[PDB]
DNA sequence: CTAATAGATTAGAGCCGTCA
RNA sequence: UGACGGCUCUAAUCUAUUAGU
């Protein structure tokens, strides 16, 4: 017979050094980290697109209520929960005409119009930025819904333009690398969500039960682009720096140019948990290969290591590469090259698919989350996803599929590679959740990803991820 | 002394919340979660400590209210801001003020009945454990004997090419109606390797790497499990990189096998579980069974639409729990099983390799109260 | 270099659900 | 692109065998 382990909570930190297992009561209860003092806001679009944020800003502030709330917690308002006042009072509007709205929407070509949009935006982000005297925090992007429905990339309506890319947030969010500025990108059916319905009477989705997610996530969100930390972590050891490695491929291009980015969490002596992308893209020439070349690779840990010391002052013992391909043995020969000397690595390979589906013999929900099969010394299952004891309800709906945590290279503890893993489930900013189901070291670097892919010719990029999610 | 005395429960668990975090005390029914001295306990309170006061019910306490006062002779944040300066204006006493209290209240009695238990489960698996395997790995050397484009996965023997030889666990002299020109075969020229060596990975040798072999075997296992869903009369649907098979309507008694219902009709349609066989050696010897939903029209011919395929499987996905799967998993199981315990792949003539139908039973440590 | 038979690995688009 | 999960189809790429010179 198998036997299954356990694995402890990881725990989160919270104002006034207290403790606790869910961020959104954390938040609730305690507060944010730090203190900000107010949020400034401003919409590009239509006046419609001011009318909607104006609405959303006003709701955001205001109690929500769903039917049951035991599922979820409910929303008392961002300035209560986040110590810092966010209204419709600093905004700076700029207006998008409707006549140049429609002289583009008539080329029936997806580059040339998508690249004007592109450019018809952040020409006025910039000039309002630029040239008026007030400074607005945080630059908002509000889309309409049907241009963009209509810029699909394998989709028609029923050179120098051509040569780009056939999305509209990716080369939206490469392009404003270079100057440094938080921007929100918004569709208009997210927060106009309200105003838009169908001719049967039902909605096609029940949003009515979700209300209250998305308005933490949202806030979550903004409250960090606005220089503020929600949360951070109570036990984060020396010689601990995790770091990121997604692959991304650009599609639409003469070679494939596979693209690699990554994240990382680590340490910047403020007594905090500092996330920033020390990410510049890194290119595979080779078609369909997901490793990266010595250089690269070499190039990508020599960076995190760098930030790493000048962060804190010193390398780390300990750093972990959570990754979703497996390695080579020169891909490994390039991380041991700027290893430190008396330092180990270890690579965590995370194989999401694999049939493995596991039933309680009586009850229908599903296996309880922190729970760990060990196959070996170099092999598990984490069930990332799972039961939560804490909420009494179901993060899936399905049966799970556990990741597959190899210990594909150096050597280390299985429950302490599990637990970091476990922990690493939380420390997410775009939604305000319980725990990820995937690390957000994998995470985060897969939208970095697919963020700083339209476009190759950024020099400089950002650091933090403020501009990226 | 040093005490202040279902539409808005949790507007009033924050604000009681709150008001204990700014080191204001709050009493509250919130607090004791058992029940049954709840009266007498306050009406000590009010006649003995109370100087200060903040439906049949309410009338009652809005005249306990009068009488006591005759005796004694938009946002929340402009709601909270209001509170907080009418009790400063009134000089309400207030002790050192902390939130440790407030935490390990919220710790104590906010999830009580959410605790970890610890109790040892059982839980099953989607992995069929493989009991025994034939004596020996039979190679043939057909030199010359075959014909060049003969496609051996036509056979209804499984075997599958390597160099010039073929590989397989019926005998040598198996399958001679397809291959006429088999009698003349002398035996000294058969390669033969035992499975215990080189499936536990104690096989090293040139003819084929044990990367190479585990291979070969599994094609011969999935080849074998394919043969034998054709050979119960059983349908297939070639996926999208495999194969899925899947049991016909009206071929189990009342559509049930094991009081297990693995085929049914929605609205207008007819929906079937299915099964895919694909045998890997890590870490032990297993027979992995996917699951998954198609949907046919008539119940025998499949439909050739593939986004009402997965529309389908989605919309039927969504009801499934854990019972439900781990029950049609293994009827399906059994459904397939010989005489007790394991059923065998047809893979000879008078050799079979044992699969057992009872899955991996996995055993752990603590275990979660579901409290309905 | 080019075309068939398997397994094992990887990504990418497109769609569905959140009540009870 | 407010989130997450479970899915379908989908091709590409590596290994071994065979046949096109
Ligand atoms: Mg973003």
């Amino acid at each position: 017979m198998k036997e299954l382990i356990y694995i402890e909570e990881p725990k989160i930190l919270f104002a006034h050094g207290q403790k606790c297992t869910d961020a959104r009561d954390g938040l609730a209860l305690f507060g944010p980290l730090n203190n900000l003092y107010g949020i400034k806001s401003g919409v590009i679009g239509t006046k419609q697109g001011l009318k909607i944020f104006r609405d959303y800003l006003d709701h955001i502030q205001k109690p929500i209520y769903n039917s049951n709330s035991i599922t979820r917690p409910m929303f008392p308002g961002f300035e209560a929960v986040f110590d810092c006042k966010w209204e419709s009072t600093g905004i700076t509007f700029k207006e998008v005409t409707n006549e140049d709205i429609g002289k583009f929407l008539y080329n029936s070509s997806t580059h040339k119009r998508t690249y004007d949009l592109v450019s018809l935006f952040i020409d006025k982000i910039i000039s309002a930025n630029k040239n008026e005297d007030e400074n607005v925090d945080v630059w908002f992007v509000i889309v309409p819904d049907e241009i963009y429905k209509y810029c699909r990339p394998n989709s028609v309506l029923p050179a120098e333009t051509y040569n780009y890319d056939a999305q509209f947030h990716d080369q939206f969010k490469a392009r404003l690398l270079k100057h440094t500025i938080p921007t929100q990108i918004f569709r208009e059916s997210t927060l106009a969500w309200r105003d838009f319905k169908n001719a049967f009477g039902l909605p096609i989705r029940d949003f009515s039960k979700i209300e209250g997610h998305l308005a933490w996530t949202i806030s979550t969100a903004a409250f960090y682009k606005a220089g503020g930390k929600p949360w951070k972590l109570s036990d984060v050891r020396n010689g601990v720096c995790y770091l990121g490695l997604v692959y991304k491929k650009v599609e639409k291009s003469k070679n494939p140019r596979n693209a690699c980015c990554a994240a990382q969490m680590f340490l910047d002596n403020g007594d905090g948990t500092v996330f920033k992308g020390e990410v510049g893209p890194w290119y595979n020439p080779k078609n369909g290969q997901y490793h990266l070349e010595p250089k690269e690779a070499k190039a990508l840990l020599s960076q995190s290591l760098q930030s790493y010391k000048e962060q804190i002052g010193e390398y780390p013992k300990e750093v972990f590469i959570h990754a979703k391909t497996r390695f080579n043995h020169q891909e490994w020969d390039a991380f041991l090259e700027v290893t430190p000397k008396e330092t180990n690595l270890v690579g965590v390979t995370i194989s999401k698919t694999k049939p493995l589906k596991l039933y309680k013999t009586e009850g229908d929900y599903t296996i309880l989350r922190g729970n760990a099969y060990v196959v070996n010394e170099r092999s598990a299952f984490l069930w990332t996803v799972g039961y939560v004891p804490k909420i009494q309800t179901a993060l899936s709906m399905e049966v799970p599929n556990p990741l597959f945590i190899e210990i594909n290279k150096g050597e280390a503890d299985i429950k302490q590679v599990l637990k970091d893993i476990l922990s690493l489930t939380k420390l997410n900013y775009n939604a305000c959740i319980f725990a990820d189901g995937e690390p957000v070291t994998l995470r985060f670097a897969d939208k970095i990803g697919e963020i700083l892919t339209a476009s190759t010719d950024i020099k400089t990029p950002p650091l933090a991820f403020k501009y990226y999610i | 002394r040093n005490k202040i005395f279902p539409d808005d429960n949790d507007f009033t668990r924050w604000l009681a919340l709150k008001l204990i975090g700014l080191g204001y005390e709050v009493w509250c029914d919130i607090l004791f979660l058992d029940k049954g001295d709840f009266w007498s306990n306050i009406e000590k309170v009010i006649r003995e400590d109370t100087c200060k006061f903040l439906r049949e019910g309410v009338l009652k306490e809005l005249a306990v209210a009068a009488k006591v006062k005759k005796q004694l002779k938009m946002s929340w944040a402009r709601g909270l801001k209001d509170i907080l300066e009418a009790f400063e204006k009134q000089k309400v006493p207030k002790e050192v003020a902390d939130a440790s209290k407030s935490n390990l209240l919220y710790q104590q009695i906010f999830l009580h009945d959410k605790s970890v238990i610890e109790k040892e489960e059982i839980y099953d698996s989607n992995w069929l454990s493989i009991l025994s395997f034939p004596e020996e790995l039979r190679f043939h050397e057909y030199n010359w004997m075959l014909p060049k484009r003969f496609d051996v996965r036509e056979l209804t023997f499984p075997a599958v090419r390597y160099k010039n030889y073929l590989c397989t666990f019926a005998w040598a002299y198996d399958f001679t109606y397809h291959l006429p020109k088999t009698e003349t075969y002398h035996k000294s020229k058969t390669i033969r390797i035992p499975t215990e060596e080189i499936l536990s990975g104690s096989y090293d040798s040139n003819f084929i790497r044990n990367a190479e072999c585990k291979r070969l075997i599994v094609q011969l296992l999935n080849k074998a499990f394919e043969l034998r869903m054709k050979d119960k009369e059983v349908q297939e649907y070639e996926m999208s990189n495999k194969t899925a098979y899947w049991l016909e309507k009206g071929k189990l008694e009342k559509d049930k096998f094991e009081k297990t219902m693995l085929v049914g009709k929605q609205k207008d349609k007819n929906w079937h579980f299915a099964i895919s066989g694909a045998s890997k050696l890590y870490p032990f010897p297993v027979l992995m069974i996917s699951s998954h939903i198609f949907f046919t029209a008539d119940g025998k011919k499949l439909i050739d639409s593939s986004s009402v395929q997965h529309s389908s499987r989605r919309r039927q996905g969504k009801n499934w729990w854990n019972n439900t799967w781990r029950t049609k998993l293994l009827a399906f199981i059994k459904y397939l099983s010989d005489d007790d315990t394991s059923f065998y792949l047809e893979m000879g003539s008078e050799e079979k390799v044992f699969v057992s139908n009872e899955p991996v039973k996995f055993k752990g440590n603590v275990s979660y109260n579901i409290p309905e």
